[PDB]
């Protein structure tokens, strides 16, 4: 209800005037969840890549939080394979951060900044934040070799 | 104070019953709760973990499940212990919690936090045998998902047979003072075997054990999960030789009061503890040859409850201290002081055997297997009507279940035991005979306990009075269909006191009078009483030195205020029994 | 590399588990960091192998025990494992903190006592374990001399309250000494640190810090608490007073102070009295200086309580 106030508005936002580098529409197959399309971000290893996501909107949702997902996965310290997102945002009072001052938006706006910003303080990948933490180079090649195998055309 | 604190959890556990939405979100309070438990006693802990277990258990809020782990920080927090005082607390919570989220990550927790507990309770003795309990009392309550039972029961049996059971050798290995020996097996099962158990060897290596019988407890009920109801791989545990030392009443060990008293004393206790588990194991099955196994288990604890009350009156002050852990371990961290508090207390269906229908062997089951039977009834009635398994079952249920294998299966056994002593007064070895008089004792006691039942006071157990006395008059003819109940208390009494003729003690013909009592207080009848109370005051009651301690004073001082009242003339009455005082 | 201590663990101890324990003798650390990164079940499993196969009787054992004890101390902080491991390895290293002796648990004391003073502690959720080596070390009769546990503890403690502390790092100070069992000058020690840490703090921060003050001073140390956040506030209070010569936040919190102090007194029907009696104007007659805004304030929203409610009232109107 609030949940349908909420979309409408944003649907057509996310439509017209999108974030920079993201995109996002009704899901043509599900048509109650969102497709989303962030542009690998410049300056990382996951340029050349359009990483597609999966957006559910709960029911009670200025309240709740979305809940998204990397379709397209990604090499990432904070993003496990299957694409889970560990980022305060999109969790509850003192866990996390969420309001309803946030949006679709502001949450992909945090996702593409975290695909150039690993957070090395909340991992999903252990391993790969400790190859980010130490060994830059090699974990900017695996994300490179992930991004052209999968992301890419 | 106790009861503000009792009567509140009571109430909160009912609003959490009726409403748990709002309930959940004044959470944070009941949370707040837990800075404060100084002050609480284990049983109100247990409701109180209860609520706050069922309150996060509620699928629909596992967002606001912060709780779950400041309940897991504590659990952790009061377990890490040396002192006894937290440890337990800890354990019950962890156990409630367990059996509550008990409706596969689900398995996980459940196994984890599981072997936790184990790991936090091996050490200390008293803790894992706790934990083995109320995980028993949790798995009988509960008929949850059987993954980590299943995950469990195998590694239990295996640890209990590699702790416990031992090649049937006669002495083990150990300096001993006291000849030890595969003692008390009941002898159709062949002693040259593997299944037997050591007994005095551990004990005597303490200066595991304690806790065999909870353990046994709780192998038995984990594989009566798995088999539903089987003891395939149990039966050698019903039959097996015990390592047992001579349990031979040692009153040429006397002068002996020493550390050895309280090992024999000790003893004696545990392997009671361990036969009174036996036969709560193996109560509700119904093969013959293991019920005839239980009867020669019955008798061996009876001879073994006379030997242990010797012991104890050997010297009085060697208490061997090991109380049921639900309400008697607090109190501290003469027969009768144990008898009741520090032994195991026994199964409803223990009464599946009393069924039997009695032998004599003065005149011609045992009669003394029957004795035990209705003894253990005897003080279960009066402790219930007045034991952990049995609290958690209403009294309701108790004298529901007594109506049905007492009192049309026991008719048999008194008009039994009235030919019996018919046929010994004619006569007039003797250890018959007063067994057979202690049987009767304790049938009319649990008959007297049975309708002076306060719940008949209520309008609802009115039918089970029309029922139970209507069975009664059926006693003495068949037919007379929804009488009244003043009709059937006249055939109830009508058929109860022509055992008159029978009562060989005083302790029995006291209980025969009261029981008349309180079956005629339903209902011109008084007439009725102050005869029949008359008549058993003018018998002969044949003086025994234990048949005339059954004339103890307040059981005179009771019949007499019964029935100098009840007389008419109370004052004509005093007369006569000034006019018959003085040729005394 | 586990599997072979799994198989020896899996009939006996102390047998062919300490056989192997003499083979491999460094290589405990990166072993266990591989095991964190793989799965952390294998760090449960190999720690309860570690500690059935390194009992302390035997005083080689105790050596791995606290190189271990390190181990986990500095990576459960640093390295940013998952949750449910960090709870076992918890767990588990407080199941087995009682098999010691007086001084290795000093040590470790000693150790987490400097790590807090400067150690940047990443998390501090080892600090769970602190007041169960307190416990052990009090309980030890193990008689030490430099001298009882329980006095070894009371230096420990002393040292810690004498120390500086983080300012993130209050709450779960506290939050140790919630469950110790102490004695008056133990939790006034503790207390007084507490208070005097009011000065460098932000004002969200205060409240559950009252709390949990309080909830302590439920053993024996009701006064200065109080005393303290009255003379904290009014002061405060005055501060603002000048600057007028944030209000509204500053009013959100003396609420939320009270509301906890009701709480307490609601608990406490003692507490209250010497609340009153650290107030009362009529020792003859003379104004006390004690009384303010906040204090006054306090009395009201307490006077909707049963008891307090007409003595209060009465002592207002004096």
């Amino acid at each position: 209800m609030q949940r349908a106030s909420r979309l409408k508005r944003e649907l057509h936002m996310l439509a017209t005037e999108p974030p920079p580098g993201i995109t996002c529409w009704q899901d043509k197959d599900q048509m109650d969840d969102l497709r989303a399309q962030i542009l690998g971000g410049a300056n990382t290893p996951y340029e050349k890549g359009v990483f597609k996501l999966e957006v559910i909107i709960p029911e009670r949702y200025p309240f709740e939080p979305p809940q998204i997902r990397f379709l397209t996965p990604i090499y990432h310290p904070n993003i496990d394979s299957a694409g889970r997102i560990c980022l305060d945002v999109l969790k509850l009072p003192p866990k996390g951060a969420w309001r309803p001052s946030l949006n679709i938006a502001t949450v992909l706006t945090s996702i593409q900044l975290l695909m150039s910003e690993p957070n090395p303080d909340d991992p999903l990948m252990a391993d790969i934040s400790s190859e980010f933490k130490y060994n830059k180079p090699a974990f900017l090649k695996n994300a490179r070799q992930w991004t052209e195998k999968h992301a890419r055309q | 104070n106790e009861a503000e604190v009792d009567t509140a959890l009571d109430v909160l556990l009912e609003l959490v019953v009726l409403n748990p939405s709002a309930m959940m979100m004044n959470a944070v309070f009941v949370k707040g709760i837990l800075d404060y438990l100084d002050n609480i006693s284990p049983q109100q802990i247990r409701k109180l973990f209860y609520v706050l277990s069922t309150l996060a258990f509620s699928k629909q809020n596992e967002a606001s499940s912060h709780i779950q782990d400041d309940m897991h920080l504590v659990i952790r927090k009061q377990l890490s212990s040396t002192v006894f005082k937290y440890k337990l607390i800890g354990i019950i919570g962890a156990v409630t919690m367990a059996g509550i989220m008990a409706a596969d990550e689900q398995c996980t927790q459940v196994t984890s936090l599981l072997q936790l507990v184990h790991s936090c309770s091996e050490q200390s003795p008293q803790a894992s045998a706790l934990y083995y309990d109320e995980f028993a009392n949790l798995i009988q309550h509960e008929k949850l998902d059987p993954k980590a039972l299943e995950w469990v029961g195998h590694t239990i049996c295996n640890d209990f047979q590699d702790a416990f059971v031992v090649d049937s050798c006669v002495v083990p290995e150990g300096d001993f003072p006291f000849p030890v020996k595969a003692l008390y097996g009941l002898e159709e099962y062949d002693t040259q075997d593997g299944i037997a158990i050591n007994l005095l060897p551990l004990l005597f290596s303490q200066d595991s054990p304690l806790c065999l019988a909870p353990y046994f407890r709780l192998l038995r009920l984990c594989v009566e999960r798995q088999h539903n109801g089987n003891l395939e791989e149990i039966d050698g545990l019903l039959d097996c030789p015990i390592f047992l030392t001579d349990l031979e009443p040692g009153e040429k060990l006397e002068s002996m009061s020493a550390k050895e008293r309280s090992f024999m004393c000790s003893l004696i206790f545990l392997t009671l503890n361990w036969f009174r588990e036996i036969v709560n194991a193996f109560c509700q099955e119904t093969s013959p040859e293991m019920k005839g196994k239980v009867l020669t288990r019955l008798k061996h604890i009876v001879e073994l409850q006379i030997i242990l009350e010797k012991y104890l009156a050997v010297t009085p002050d060697y208490v061997p201290p090991l109380g049921n852990f639900d309400v008697e371990t607090l109190d501290i961290t003469l027969l009768l002081h144990n008898s009741h508090a520090f032994f195991r207390e026994l199964d409803i269906e223990v009464f599946s055997i009393l069924h039997c229908g009695l032998v004599t062997k003065f005149i011609l089951l045992g009669p003394p297997e029957l004795l035990f039977l209705l003894e253990d009834l005897s003080q279960k009635l009066e402790s219930m009507l007045t034991f952990s398994h049995l609290q958690q079952r209403s009294a309701q249920e108790i004298v529901h279940c007594v109506f049905q294998l007492l009192t049309p299966m026991c008719n048999h056994l008194e008009n039994i035991h009235n030919y019996f002593q018919c046929l010994a007064a004619e006569n007039h070895k003797v250890q018959e005979y007063h067994i057979m008089s202690s049987c009767y004792q304790r049938l009319l006691q649990i008959f007297h306990g049975l309708f002076a039942w306060s719940g008949f006071s209520q309008p609802e157990n009115q039918n089970l009075l029309y029922s139970a006395l209507h069975v009664l008059s059926s006693r003495l003819k068949q037919g007379e269909h929804s009488q009244p109940l003043e009709e059937l208390l006249s055939q109830s009494v009508h058929y109860l006191q022509n055992f008159h003729q029978s009562i060989p003690s005083f302790q029995c013909a006291l209980y025969l009078i009261r029981l008349l009592m309180v079956i005629l207080e339903k209902s011109q009848n008084k007439e009725k009483i102050a005869s029949l109370a008359r008549q058993f005051l003018c018998r002969v009651w044949p003086s025994g030195d234990k048949e005339k301690s059954n004339i103890s004073n307040d059981q005179l001082h009771a019949l007499l205020c019964i029935y100098l009242e009840h007389t008419e003339s109370i004052l004509k009455a005093i007369e006569e029994i000034a006019g018959v005082g003085v040729p005394e | 590399m586990d599997q072979k201590i799994l198989s020896l663990a899996a009939e006996k101890t102390a047998d062919k588990l300490q056989e192997f324990l003499q083979t491999l003798r460094e290589g405990d650390l990166t072993n266990l960091l591989q095991n964190q990164a793989v799965k952390g079940k294998v760090a449960g499993a190999l720690l309860r192998a570690i500690f059935k196969g390194s009992p302390c009787s035997e005083e080689a054992g105790t050596l791995r025990r606290r190189k271990i004890y390190t181990c986990c101390i500095q990576l459960v902080e640093s390295g940013d494992l998952q949750k449910e491991i960090v709870s076992e390895i918890i767990g588990l290293l407080m199941l087995e903190a009682h098999h010691f002796p007086g001084p290795l648990l000093v040590e470790l004391a000693n150790e987490f006592i400097s790590a807090v003073r400067e150690g940047s502690l990443v998390n501090g959720k080892s600090l769970e374990l602190l007041p169960i080596i307190l416990t052990a070390l009090a309980t030890k009769k193990e008689n030490l001399a430099y001298l009882s546990g329980e006095e070894c503890k009371k230096q420990l403690i002393n040292t810690l309250c004498s120390g500086r502390w983080d300012q993130q790092y209050v709450i779960q100070l506290t939050s140790m000494f919630k469950d110790v069992p102490l004695t008056a000058e133990e939790v006034e020690f503790v207390v007084e640190k507490a208070l005097s840490m009011f000065s460098k703090m932000n004002l969200q921060e205060i409240p559950p810090l009252v709390y949990q003050l309080l909830v302590l001073s439920s053993k024996g140390s009701r006064k200065s608490v109080l005393e303290g956040i009255i003379a904290f506030f009014s002061a405060l209070d005055k501060q603002h007073n000048e600057e007028q010569s944030p209000s509204g936040e500053l009013r959100h919190v003396e609420g939320t102070i009270i509301l906890h102090i009701v709480f307490a007194i609601k608990l406490d029907y003692e507490l209250g009295r010497e609340l009153v009696k650290h107030l009362k104007v009529g020792q003859q007659g003379d104004s006390n200086n004690n009384l303010s805004p906040f204090s006054i304030a306090l009395l009201l929203s307490v006077t909707r309580i049963q008891r307090f409610q007409d003595q209060v009232l009465d002592l207002l109107k004096t």
